[PDB]
RNA sequence: GAGUACGGUAGAGGGUGGUGGAAUUUCCUGUGUAGCGGUGAAAUGCGUAGAUAUAGGAAGGAACACCAGUGGCGAAGGCGACCACCUGGACUGAUACUGACACUGAGGUGCGAAAGCGUGGGGAGCAAACAGGAUUAGAUACCCUGGUAGUCCACGCCGUAAACGAUGUCGACUAGCCGUUGGGAUCCUUGAGAUCUUAGUGGCGCAGCUAACGCGAUAAGUCGACCGCCUGGGGAGUACGGCCGCAAGGUUAAAACUCAAAUGAAUUGACGGGGGCCCGCACAAGCGGUGGAGCAUGUGGUUUAAUUCGAAGCAACGCGAAGA
């Protein structure tokens, strides 16, 4: 058991778009602390999104994450000597973070040339709601709505 | 164990009155006690502890 | 066919393992019935209040084809779903005239089985 | 002291017959359609020949929900639906009567839970045995599905229980406090409480006792009458004989041998698939890994002439060695 309040880390806004929402997306796509390398990916990705349709690469990011962020999720829970996967709502602080999770993870496993156009490829592919990250969202939503029997916390 | 729904009230408060009638009659406790057969030694031992706690 | 019955009676045979909802007339002639085990809930999910309301809601819409709008609720037996099945009857079109517990109470009659030594 | 006569009170005290309600099961009929039942989950099982559910009817057996209460009655074992009949005791008030007629009690005799046994009935539920399904390495079990004796009744037998308050019966005395049952007396005649007293039934508690735990007017305190019983543990409440029993068995009841302890209470610690509270990358959420591949190192094993010696779970294995 713990008594700690953990820690409240703050993220500074991105320098090219003035949106802290991209800052945690940058914070998510990180590998080995290479800040400069990864930010070259998103801006190149956002240029690809902007160059292919749309009007602003920042607003389709907003459109992308809601289609990825689930509204409910189960967790392993033991009450009566057995595991009951009680579906629980996802808090606003976690839904966007896990939205940033599933965009990079499934785009990393795509077959496109480089991540620069691979996260970009998923960005519009997820904004319209027909991508694998969108697919992963609904099966989690499929995991719930079937275990609805267990609703005690 | 029997309630009548009146005019112009929500059915929700009709439910809450219903179980309030149920625990007043204590039907759930009665069926729980008759689920299995409690031997006279176990029944008298339970009632002796009930008297001790009451005092 | 359509019996065209306006007044009915709903019976919920809630048990510790299953909940059987049966809609009947004032003379005890059944029209529709559904069970928690018949609604895709098997095992640990059959004994859950959510499975009870699914059974009640499934039999609820099957009972409107007779043109039933009034019914009395006769819940019987203990278990998770004695009330959750009744709340399902409110979601679909119905008004409940009365709710009654008809759980049988022996007056110290037949000997029950022995304690389970689990 | 013990007892009798009278009025009254409470009671699951006992026996003999009726009667009632709830519920279970079985059967008949109507509606109605894919499950019911069960479990941790399943399966055996029941069900399309129509189950479960629901409604109406019928049969049968057993126990009497609520009242219900360290409440009541009984020598104890025990006794819970209602009513009628037969019947024992206790408590209570005064007066009247006998006048020690009392207590205990080896033998003896009577009653004595449940199981069990015999003859005859009865059989709804439950359920030894038995059968099947699970679980398990196995499971002659726990769990599930069925299910026979039995449980019920009458008449006999048995005669044993942790038959316990693990405390024989009877009588007297010894601070109090708080409940409760059946009475009685006085203030309250109160409408409605209070104070004494008695027979029970409980909880604390002075003294006293106790190895301690605890008992403490319902004594395990202070005494008195009588009775039963004990003399280390195992062997053994066994063998043998006697008595009893239809039997199962009961009762009375040893020795050889063997051990130096068995035992009671309480304390500290430790432990618990006991409980309560709290913490730690212990768990949860994630970041990246090992285990798959090639190379470096150490260890075990093997081999050698030696493969020098030590380190061996966490807390040894890139350790002594910060460098054959």
């Amino acid at each position: 058991p713990r008594r700690r309040v953990a820690a409240k880390r703050e993220v500074l806004a991105d320098p090219k778009y003035g949106s802290q929402i991209l800052a945690k997306f940058m914070n998510h796509v990180m590998e080995s602390g290479k800040k400069a390398v990864a930010e070259r990916i998103v801006y190149g990705a956002l240029d690809k999104v902007k160059e292919r349709g749309k009007a602003d690469p920042l607003e389709t990011f907003e459109k992308a994450l809601d289609a990825i962020a689930p509204l409910v999720e189960v967790k392993s829970r033991r009450v009566g000597g057995a595991t009951y996967q009680v579906p629980v709502e996802v808090r606003p602080s976690r839904r966007n973070a896990l939205a940033m999770r599933w965009l990079v993870d499934f785009a990393r496993k795509r077959g496109e040339k480089s991540m620069a156009l691979r996260l970009a490829g998923e960005l519009l592919d997820a904004a319209e709601g027909k991508g694998a990250a969108v697919k992963k969202r609904e099966d989690v939503h499929r995991m719930a709505e079937a275990n609805k029997a267990f609703s005690h916390y | 164990p029997a309630v009548k729904v009146k005019e112009n009230e929500p059915f929700d408060v009709a439910l809450r009155r219903f179980k309030r009638s149920c625990e007043k009659a204590g039907v759930l406790a009665e069926v729980r006690s008759r689920e299995f057969y409690e031997k006279p030694t176990a029944e008298r031992k339970r009632k002796a502890a009930a008297a001790v706690k009451r005092h | 066919v359509k019996k065209t019955v306006v007044d009915g009676i709903a019976h919920i045979h809630a048990s510790f393992n299953n909940t059987i909802v049966t809609i009947t007339d004032r003379q005890g002639n059944a029209l529709s019935w559904a069970t928690s085990g018949g609604s895709g809930f098997r095992g640990s999910r059959k004994s859950t209040p959510f499975a009870a309301q699914v059974a009640a809601e499934r039999a609820g819409q099957a009972a409107l084809e007779y043109g039933l709008k009034n019914l009395d609720v006769n819940v019987k037996g203990p278990g998770p779903g004695r009330e959750s099945a009744v709340r399902a009857l409110n979601a679909c079109g119905y008004k409940i005239a009365s709710i009654t517990d008809v759980t049988p109470i022996p007056h110290n009659g037949c000997r029950p089985p022995k304690k389970r030594r689990v």
